């Protein structure tokens, strides 16, 4: 039988979107990824004259984007153990007579 | 992602694991139940995604042929040595790749559900391989997983 | 300045522990693990007779026990994700002047 | 895990940003306040155990020097590479490594906090290195973090 097995894993956590929610913060907040990333490169590369309060400003922007991104990757991994519970759970009467 | 006839009768049996009124579908309500029994604890917005990835027809509930697109997304299993192996290491008071043969009996018999006395008697006549009173846990996890 | 880069993340996550729920969570699980593994292993290799109800038993509480290890380490995965927000949300105030 | 002088005078100011009643400690509810402020949403159980994994005098808040424990485990920095792309390839429709000056004015335009079209202009001039109308944000990324 099964023994010790459990269900795999996916790889990488690409799924539970259409939970518009969700799906909605990843695209917000990689916009925001985007947009702060270019805003500090620009004012940190392409000036002649570096403004910190400016780099500072993109950096909490920057650092928010790339946390809420991690934010929502965590959560996808944490529904797909949880749809993986129930699986393991259902695979249990897979083991007869 | 294919489903032979065997294994449906025997997640027939399955869904009624979760189908706890007998009523024919799953709600939110009796996954948090199921998984609450499992201890676990997932928010109401992760029952509702949880039921939402499968729900077809969208009403808001799972179904038997929803539950099986559930199954045949993932039968695909694999092994949990590394995890096991990680479950004895939280035992492993030096971090030296050893349990006692005294640590295991105690820990065995005083945390989680338990086993009696002589439950562990067998657990450990198999897993001190070397009978020197020392578990080597990485090796005994190999023998059980092999 | 520190431009793009973020606070660097623990490899491995075997920390905000003495969050005695957190730790009490993992020692009875973790031995709930090791009971489990034991009761499957005997009742599948070292009987004559093989009792299915007892294997699905067992792996109904094995299951149980590797999903909340599995829990407890994403959550410990979310709280450092957490903490390292706050430093670096902190760090941009090295940015200067 | 050492900290120079410079760098206390400048977590002063950090402080300030979490200490929002300026009353001289950080609580759950400051942090609450703070993190929302951020786009997370850490519940009261996690508030409580950032306080208490630097909790000192075990007071239940967090003065200054607690607070600079907790920096000084942590002031070893990552590049960020990676992660950024993966920004980028949400936008990525087909999956070929490349979203097009167009599509990139219409995200940049309309999703998140937003760019000017102007702002817009700057980036694609930069982002385009081939002149092809095309981004090959990989090699961008990788301009943009050297
Ligand atoms: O996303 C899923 N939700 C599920 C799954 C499997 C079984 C059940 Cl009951 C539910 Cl609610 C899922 N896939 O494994
Ligand atoms: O565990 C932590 N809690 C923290 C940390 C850093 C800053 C602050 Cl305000 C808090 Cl509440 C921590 N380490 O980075
Ligand atoms: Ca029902
Ligand atoms: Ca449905
Ligand atoms: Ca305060
Ligand atoms: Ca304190």
């Amino acid at each position: 039988g099964r023994k010790l097995e459990l269900t795999k894993a996916e790889k990488h956590v690409h799924n539970f979107m259409m939970d518009t929610q969700l799906t909605k913060r990843v695209k917000n907040a990689a916009a925001n990824v985007l947009r702060e990333t270019w805003l500090i490169y620009k004012n940190t590369k392409l000036v002649k004259k570096i403004d910190h309060a400016k780099v500072r400003k993109h950096q909490r922007k920057f650092l928010q984007a790339i946390h809420q991104l991690r934010s929502v990757k965590m959560e996808q991994r944490k529904l797909n153990d949880q749809a993986n519970t129930l699986v393991d759970l259902a695979k249990t009467q897979l083991e007869h007579h | 992602d294919q489903l032979t006839e065997e294994q449906i009768a025997e997640f027939k049996e399955a869904f009624s694991l979760f189908d706890k009124d007998g009523d024919g579908t799953i709600t939110t309500k009796e996954l948090g139940t199921v998984m609450r029994s499992l201890g676990q604890n997932p928010t109401e917005a992760e029952l509702q995604d949880m039921i939402n990835e499968v729900d077809a027809d969208g009403n808001g509930t799972i179904d038997f042929p929803e539950f099986l697109t559930m199954m045949a997304r993932k039968m695909k299993d694999t092994d949990s040595e590394e995890e096991i192996r990680e479950a004895f290491r939280v035992f492993d008071k030096d971090g030296n790749g050893y349990i006692s043969a005294a640590e295991l009996r105690h820990v065995m018999t005083n945390l989680g559900e338990k086993l009696t006395d002589e439950e562990v008697d067998e657990m450990i006549r198999e897993a001190d391989i070397d009978g020197d009173g020392q578990v080597n846990y990485e090796e005994f996890v190999q023998m059980m997983t092999a």
